[PDB]
């Protein structure tokens, strides 16, 4: 069916679900916990997105270093209402629900089964056509 | 310098489409110079914001006021002259979109330009005179401070 | 009508040529008739491919499974080589064809 | 019939070094330790210890599996400091304030005992 076989399942989607939403701010040891988690991290620490009154970053700002290479790619979450598309914010959308992924970086949106999941078009398949077999092993790897 | 806009912002609404976050709310603004449209998003246990607040935000393409490139990674230890640290809320992101209302015949009148900010979106709507400095897929450091 | 707006080429205005086309461009674009000749056998190509799809295809259903992602190819290249929307193109028409 | 004894938790056999040192060639001024036969007890606590140090850039550690007793450590530290420096002051640092605790605790308990 020109689909990815595998996907990501069980505690990991629901996991990237909540961590991918826009209320997660993670502290500085957090961070260099999940980076030390990270096999391909190329070793350089990115800038908090917020700064002064604390350091604090993002879980899509760390889930744009396990996401390979330069990959472009929109989906729509799963709570997607048709509304949105129609009127105003079509680009900022309210309830963060529409997936855009720039350049190999996650710029808004939550992750589900209808991004990371086994379904065509998703972001795995557009990253084993774009990247080969070698470079999405360590993609689920990363995200696991 | 590398300062790509500064004005005063005025908070019109906070929640119109009700509260979907827990820790981020929308401030709508007004401009009360250049009339220019704002729509941000901020963190509100680490920053409180209220109705009818005025805050003064500028938006830099550098902090440290000299004209030198950040290269975009984390370094606290790092005294460079001034880190433009004058101001109690700052964000980085990235500019992602921008509209304009050009036809096909004739150029953009009122532009908007659409930045985020690890997850954080901005819109700001306006005449696009003074909105020229942005261009996409570039680096952005937001920057905000309150007033009596 | 919008398949001739969005896939006619219409160079008659100069107006959108001098905003999407470079300048030193679209005065070649609009002095050599060649160019031209080209351009309108583009379009006949079209209507008959768009002649053949609605012969092929009918009910009207455009969903299609092909080998590669023009779309994500082309926007894949506008993000590599740093591509400004805003700016007019150093492409010639002529070299698409 | 393959359950490992009770003792690969805390116990050396011969040829392993309770420490290996490794330089990481992707950041400079980057390392690599690696600790046999620990576990998170001593991980947290360095990594608690380092992450107080200014000029210390970068601080974690992981067990890389829990069925195998092995600590991997990570420390970049900022250019004109080694990172083995910077492992040494946090470890005497650990032990001057376990010291004062521990005085601190006997004192508190002969309070407690004589009223």
């Amino acid at each position: 069916s020109n689909r990815p076989v595998m996907g990501i399942v069980q505690d990991t989607l629901t996991a990237v679900r909540k961590f991918t939403k826009r209320d997660v701010f993670l502290e500085r040891g957090e961070v260099m916990n999940l980076l030390m988690f990270l096999s391909t991290w190329d070793g350089k620490v990115p800038q908090p997105a917020i700064l002064k009154p604390r350091p604090l970053w993002t879980g899509k700002q760390i889930f744009s270093l396990i996401i390979p290479g330069h990959i472009n790619c929109i989906r729509t979450h799963s709570t997607h209402p048709d509304d949105e598309d129609s009127g105003p914010y079509k680009h900022i959308s309210p309830g963060d629900t529409k997936v855009v992924v720039e350049n190999g970086e996650l710029i808004m949106g939550i992750l589900c089964k209808k991004s990371l999941g086994t379904s065509a078009g998703s972001l795995v398949h557009i990253s084993y056509l774009e990247m080969g077999h070698d470079i999405t092993r360590l993609f689920y790897s990363n995200i696991q | 310098a590398g300062i790509l806009f500064e004005d005063i912002f005025d908070v019109k609404d906070i929640d119109p489409e009700g509260k979907k976050f827990d820790r981020v709310s929308r401030l709508h603004c007004e401009s009360e110079s250049f009339k220019m449209d704002l729509i941000l998003d901020v963190n509100i246990q680490i920053y409180p914001v209220d109705l009818g607040d005025k805050f003064r935000l500028v938006i830099a393409s550098t902090l440290y006021e000299d004209g030198t490139l950040d290269d975009g990674e984390y370094n606290p230890t790092d005294d460079r002259p001034s880190r433009a640290d004058q101001f109690e809320y700052v964000m980085y992101g990235k500019v992602y979109r921008i509209e304009g209302d050009e036809t096909s015949t004739e150029a953009a009148t009122r532009l908007s330009a659409y930045v985020s900010y690890g997850g954080l979106l901005m819109r700001l709507q306006g005449d696009a005179n003074n909105l020229h400095g942005f261009e996409v897929d570039s680096r952005v450091y937001l920057l905000m401070k309150k007033l009596a | 009508k919008a398949f001739e707006k969005k896939f006619r080429f219409d160079y008659t205005n100069e107006r959108a040529l001098r905003r999407t086309l470079q300048e030193d461009l679209v005065k070649d674009v609009l002095s050599n008739a060649h160019i031209q000749n080209e351009l309108e056998r583009e379009f006949e190509r079209m209507r008959e491919d768009r002649e053949v799809l609605r012969v092929i295809f009918p009910t009207g259903d455009s969903k299609v499974v092909l080998p590669c992602n023009l779309l994500r190819m082309i926007w894949n290249a506008q993000k590599i080589f740093h591509i400004n929307p805003r700016l007019p193109s150093d492409l010639h028409p002529i070299k698409v064809v | 019939m393959n359950a490992p004894p009770a003792f690969e938790s805390f116990l050396l056999f011969e040829g392993e070094k309770k420490i290996t040192i490794n330089k990481d060639t992707k950041v400079p001024n980057a390392c690599l330790f690696t600790i046999n036969k620990e576990d998170h007890t001593l991980g947290n606590i360095i990594k608690s210890q380092l992450l107080k140090d200014p000029q210390v850039l970068f601080a974690g550690y992981k067990v890389p599996h829990p069925l195998e007793h092995k600590i991997i450590i990570r420390v970049q530290t900022t250019p004109d400091y080694s990172p083995q420096e910077a492992f040494t002051n946090a470890i005497t640092d650990l032990i001057s304030e376990l010291s004062l605790l521990e005085e601190r605790f006997r004192v508190a308990i002969k309070d407690k005992q004589e009223g």
